[PDB]
């Protein structure tokens, strides 16, 4: 049976200074212990099985992230505003107290709709929708490609019955 | 030979007794078909897997296993994603060695890539097997080395405080049978630049540092369209049936 | 018989050969990386009416704050780049920075040296030699676009052969009435006003008939291996800067219209490949030069 | 075999400000320098093994008595272990230590005419490796700034163009230079298997090299049993007699 | 006046055992992965089991 | 690598491998193709119009060819009528001389 | 590219790259420059001998070149000795055709 | 002026333009792999007194199990492997081999297509053309290594142009007695026995005198992109069973004493990359035919 | 089209309808008035100050 995924694993953390000067993100994957003397691939392939359950693409799966999203109050934006990854909001913070550090004026009214509308979700033509959002390099691309290999074994129903038609009997 | 013949028998024996522990990786039906003539079905499957070395035997690559060769991949590849590196380099204090300035660490432990030469001559490189057997440790590390030929773990938490950047522990243990690298951890504070009771406490308190390759996943703020990413979910007007059968069970 | 040559493919000048080593590549690719992020940095803060993203750039790229009483020169970095681009163009200027220099400054960004893997067209048309015969004349005027007047005074047609060298990997002459042109023992077609050729073909024979004058306008295209990060836009204003700004002023040097005249030449002499290897090197020094410079004036 | 396990251009420069003179001379006639020989070579052929001697092999060999000759002696005891054979130099140069001999005035030796170019041909800096040309352009740049004649050793450095790329990166003058330099001049070190070398070059240093890690645990006795109750001879107080010949 | 500096925790670069170890292989942020070394009671001075 | 990874599998739907060429795909192949089929009535369609569609598919834009302008500095010269006595030639076509 | 990645991590001690070019790091280096070092006693011969060391360290091998034997096909002509009225002329190499 | 030009560079034969599609290219891989294999079985078999290791080589090379009274011809993939050799080699020879049957061949492993991984060093000396004065003789024979025979019968010095082409990347000319050379409008050196010159550099003039016949030995290195699994050795057997067992006849084409000679020809003439690239593929294919011909003969 | 929407209304100071020609709005008007009085001496400069 297919699981239906509501929510990406992004794994991101931010980690800002006190005063407000620097700030970070993180992609937080854990840590793996690796063994010298011994071949790297063969511990390699351990760990694959746990970092694919730890981002949930052990199992066959689609993704059900086109409900997780909202609309501003603003009468012209008619935008979809997703609700996945790391907050838009907490970038905000992040740039809004280094500001503060440098006595600059603040983010401005225009600046911070630009970057609060930054995660979208929008459909394409073939109907999917595709939701852009911040997370991390290692998860996407680890996640998107197991999206790939399980999708080769998802087929509509009458191209399923055409491979069998040839097995079933007249009885 | 004597040798391989042992070899192969105890790397048989090592996999049948981990691939029969817990839930058994081989079904009961086959365990059923090789058990028929009275034989014990773990021996039975020793027997089986023992006739099939150096088959020709075409296997088809199911999606399972292109998602784990992926991931392997990207370990190999990507080792400062998950917390361990193949080279470390310990120098004295007093030696500048260029370093990451991006995220405004004191004294920060990560280089973009470690130095090929140090003024104006190339930095020593010395492997684990060859290092943990050396006498003359103190001569050889008092001009500063690169360790590789080995797996490094490494961690480290970055305080939002400013202090002094150090680790953990002492960086190595010398014994009458070998030397070692103590487990690394790094304490990273930001820098104010201007606190010279920190500045002072760094140069002359601390006198041996170790550097690392900076790891990929700390990613500037300033940079942040570069976490920005796409995602496809398929449409909500699919319905997946469980049961796709086409006919029913009646004359 | 008479012989006619483009000007610019004539005495080519040795090139540097100092900096050149892995190192010295990952400096000149970290030079255009930091000086393009100075050169944006300027943008953003000129928008936002803070000079706080300058000031982070400017460290970066002169390993010191910048000051307002100070010029704002660029540092160790600038002083660099300007010695490196001397040293490129002959072989008599002096390498006066340090190979320590050159290494502290190539940590500043990790970046591969990589200095052929892509390609940019140049469109300088080689025209080796033209010869002609008696009683006609030839002229030869253009580098981007070569225009070449023949006109016949003798009695009968004449048989002008042009050579455009093996370098250039294709050419297109257009001449202003129709003409007939064909290789070495080839019959000749009809008169056509366009023809296309790979110059690795052979020497071209141009029938010449008497009257009028004809003029061919020759337009070539060449394939050179170069950074990715190359910009060709962005090179052929560098070297307009750094020729007006007495960078490329040494003894028993020969001087070009443009950086596209300056890589064809030199490749069309002896040791082209090695030639044209350290003037990609340049091109690159060139284009960080050119961003360098509009972000901090002197 | 002490000189050649120094690694550090600090830990070199220490050494000859300890060691003696006497330690960089020898008391041995030994042969003349160069001389085609044919030598005995039978792990490898039946037939005698042509070679040429030389100054850098680890072997005492006849000098003359004039600065170029105890300079020579010196280096080559730097690069090769071993110095040379100087007939009656004298107790007052033997007493002074080699760093004060190539960097100090009251030695009483004059060095400002020396042919830098004249002594690598007659040291065969060609049969040199990386560590021991570091260690004889050392010893010329100390030379060099010890009698002002710093523009000449540059002269010489832009001549042989292969010896610039390696020359050190040091004044003598400084000692943020010395404190900093990242130079590797070790040749004998702790590890090569109980064989023979067919040159004299390689087979004289291999024997150093095997030798080493017995010498690293043998000399600390022994050594402490000669000087029990013995004066220092480096900078022995005396009556300042007299410096003949110079 | 005010004290700035008036020293601090130093860090030491190597810890020297005092202690005679037994062989061993990397434990720290090196794993050796490989079997533990072989422990062989070989020479006897006395016939135990011949 | 993770960014030109995840980039060059979009564009030619397989991962990118050590030791083979990095052609492009079949994206790579349709654009080739169809660059010659637009030149010239003589070149061969031979891309199949459903892997056009397919590679259309990968990602969202307009198909609009008349969102803007674009200015272009050819100067077309269709004839010049001198008389008798007259020469006239034209030389260029970014920059036409005409000596009369 | 399982195989071919802990070959060149082997060699080069890097792990391979895509965008990077594969030249076979400092192990290649040494080997060229110990290359131009034999052929002539002009050259360089600027490669340390801790660089070496570490270099061999990383396979076990006795390093003697004297367990074995070639057959070389050069044929020496050192001199040969003709009268007056008489041309001799040698050609070749691994077969010397001497034309007399 | 006399003109003198080696044998074998000497009128080209076009080369076949089927099965250079990359299935094509990886049937020939796999046909390699497979011969390869094949020929390895046949020395495990005889090592270790059983025909498995065998049976096993040939059932996955030509789709059958082996049986006695059979001639044991290879099978589908030998037909289609012999009838792919003969396409290369010339344009007139026909493509009988059905796409859908190199593809299927092609399933049989997984390999890569690429023929251009790789390099490989051919030994053919290019001599394009000697020119000679009047009064002077001058023959050239031979191909692996060329010998100019050179006679001065005038009453001066006489001055000899060499031509090597393009192409080659070193030439090395060796004298019976010393001689002199040097390029165009260069200084003559001193007489010398040995020279080293790159063919890229112009055309070579040496000097004759009058007294004694002089010749010149030349030897050319050559380097043209080919996969990692090219064995020249290989490729030499393969080239001359196939002459052997006539896959080559055909009208209208010239015949080469080996592959280096095919190869370098090819590349001199006109459209000389697409030839090389052609070239090669018959290189890897006549590489797999000698090893499935010696396996199994016929 | 909200990210157009929005740049086009801090351009022309007018929301974008369906049934109205998009022309830049006042900017555009001042915009074009400027370019005339650069160019010579004798055109009106008609755009006020405000």
């Amino acid at each position: 049976e297919l699981i239906k995924v509501p929510t990406i694993p992004h794994n991101l953390v931010l980690i800002q200074s006190d005063n407000g000067k620097h700030a970070l993100i993180k992609e937080d994957l854990g840590q793996w212990p690796v063994e010298t003397g011994i071949s790297l691939v063969n511990q390699a392939g351990v760990f694959a099985v746990q970092l694919a359950n730890k981002l949930g693409i052990d199992k066959p799966f689609v993704l059900d992230a086109g409900s997780n999203y909202f609309t501003d109050t603003s009468f012209i934006d008619t935008r979809k505003y997703c609700t996945d990854g790391l907050s838009p909001r907490e970038i905000q913070k992040a740039l809004n107290r280094q500001r503060a550090y440098y006595d600059r004026p603040e983010l401005t009214i225009s600046e911070n709709k630009t970057l609060l509308s930054q995660s979208i979700i929008y459909p394409d033509a073939d109907g999917n929708d595709v939701s852009i959002i911040f997370s991390g390099a290692m998860s996407h691309a680890i996640f998107t490609y197991a999206q790939s290999q399980w999708n080769k074994n998802i087929i509509k129903l009458d191209d399923y019955i055409r491979e069998i038609t040839l097995t079933v009997p007249k009885q | 030979t004597s040798g391989s013949i042992i070899n192969h028998a105890n790397n048989l024996n090592k996999v049948i007794n981990h691939v029969f522990a817990d839930k058994p990786l081989i079904s009961e039906t086959m365990l059923k078909i090789l058990t028929i003539d009275g034989t014990t079905g773990k021996d039975g499957y020793r027997n089986w897997l023992d006739k099939l070395v150096g088959h020709n035997y075409p296997v088809y690559v199911e999606p399972v296993v292109n998602i784990m060769n992926f991931i392997s991949a990207r370990f190999v590849a990507d080792s400062s994603y998950f917390g361990y590196t193949n080279e470390i380099m310990i120098m004295p204090n007093h030696i500048n060695v260029p370093v990451d300035d991006r995220f405004g660490f004191r004294d920060s432990p990560f280089c973009t890539s470690l130095p090929r030469t140090i003024m104006g001559n190339d930095v020593r490189r010395i492997s684990y097997n060859v290092f943990s057997m050396m006498e003359d440790i103190d001569d050889v590390i008092s001009e500063g080395f690169i360790l590789y030929d080995a797996y490094f773990n490494f961690s480290y938490d970055i305080m939002t405080t400013d202090g002094v950047t150090r680790l953990k522990e002492d960086i190595l243990i010398v014994t009458d049978t070998g030397n070692d690298i103590k487990p690394i951890h790094f304490y990273i504070y930001f820098e104010n630049r201007n606190d010279k009771k920190l500045r002072y406490e760094s140069k002359m308190n601390v006198s041996y540092r170790l550097y690392i390759k900076t790891p990929a996943c700390l990613l500037p703020l300033s940079d942040y369209m570069r976490a920005q990413h796409d995602y496809v979910s398929p449409s909500s007007s699919r319905v997946y049936i469980k049961d796709p059968a086409v006919v029913y069970t009646r004359s | 018989a008479n012989r006619a040559t483009s000007a610019f493919l004539d005495n080519p000048h040795p090139v540097g050969v100092n900096y050149v080593d892995e190192g010295s590549r990952q400096f000149v690719a970290v030079a255009e990386l930091l000086a393009s992020k100075l050169i944006d940095s300027s943008r953003e803060s000129d928008e936002s009416n803070s000079d706080v993203p300058f000031v982070q750039a400017y460290s970066k790229f002169a390993d010191d704050n910048p000051r307002h009483l100070r010029v704002k020169t660029g540092g160790k970095m600038a002083n660099a780049l300007t010695n490196v681009i001397r040293s490129y163009y002959s072989i008599n200027a002096p390498a006066i920075v340090p190979q320590v220099e050159i290494d502290r400054l190539a940590s500043k960004a990790t970046v591969s040296g990589d200095m052929y893997n892509s390609y940019a067209i140049f469109n300088s048309v080689p025209i080796v030699e033209v010869l002609s015969p008696a009683r006609t004349t030839v002229s030869i005027v253009g580098s981007d676009r070569a225009d070449v007047t023949m006109l016949n005074t003798g009695a009968g047609a004449a048989n002008i052969t042009f050579n455009f060298g093996q370098i250039a990997e294709t050419v297109i002459l257009k001449g202003s009435v129709p003409f007939q042109l064909a290789r070495l023992n080839q019959p000749m077609p009809a008169a056509r006003f366009t023809y296309k050729l790979r110059p690795l073909d052979g020497p071209f024979i141009v029938v010449l008939p008497v009257g009028n004058p004809l003029v061919i306008s020759a337009t070539a295209a060449t394939r050179i291996q170069v950074p990715l990060a190359f910009n060709k836009a962005l090179v052929e204003s560098g070297f307009q800067t750094a020729m007006n700004d007495g960078l490329f002023d040494i003894q028993n040097v020969n001087y070009y219209s443009s950086f596209d005249e300056f890589i064809i030449s030199q490749y069309h002499a002896q040791d082209g490949i090695n030639r044209v290897s350290t003037c990609v090197i340049l091109g690159l020094a060139l284009q960080a030069y050119d961003q360098m410079r509009r972000a901090l004036p002197v | 075999m002490d000189v050649l396990s120094k690694g550090s251009l600090k830990e070199l420069l220490a050494h000859l400000e300890k060691t003696p003179l006497e330690e960089a001379i020898s008391y041995r006639i030994g042969t003349v320098p160069y001389q085609n020989v044919l030598i005995s070579r039978n792990e490898y052929y039946n037939q005698l093994y042509p070679d040429t001697t030389s100054l850098i092999d680890g072997v005492s060999r006849e000098g003359q008595r004039n600065v170029n000759g105890l300079i020579m002696s010196i280096i080559s005891y730097v690069v090769s272990g071993s110095g040379h054979y100087i007939p009656n130099i004298g107790f007052m140069l033997l007493r002074r230590s080699i760093l004060d001999i190539l960097t100090k005035h009251d030695t009483g030796l004059v060095t400002n005419n020396l042919n830098y170019g004249i002594i690598a041909r007659n040291l065969t800096v060609s049969k040199m490796n990386c560590e021991q040309r570091k260690r004889m352009l050392i010893c010329f740049k100390l030379l060099a700034y010890k009698d002002g004649n710093q523009n000449d050793y540059e002269i010489y450095l832009n001549q042989n163009i292969p010896l610039k790329q390696i020359a050190p990166n040091f004044i003598p003058g400084d000692m943020r230079t010395v404190i900093h330099n990242q130079d590797q001049l070790a040749i004998v070190g702790i590890p090569l298997t109980q064989s023979t070398e067919l040159s004299i070059r390689d087979d004289n240093a291999k024997s150093y090299k095997l030798g080493y890690v017995d010498w690293y645990n043998s000399n600390s006795f022994l050594r402490e049993r000669s000087e029990f109750n013995l004066i220092r001879l480096k900078d022995r107080d005396t009556k300042y007699g007299k410096l003949n010949g110079w | 006046g005010e004290i700035i500096y008036d020293g601090g925790l130093s860090s030491k670069l190597a810890d020297v055992v005092d202690k005679t170890t037994e062989p061993h292989n990397a434990d720290g942020a090196v794993k050796d992965g490989r079997i533990a070394p072989v422990k062989l009671d070989l020479e006897k001075q006395k016939l135990d089991k011949l």
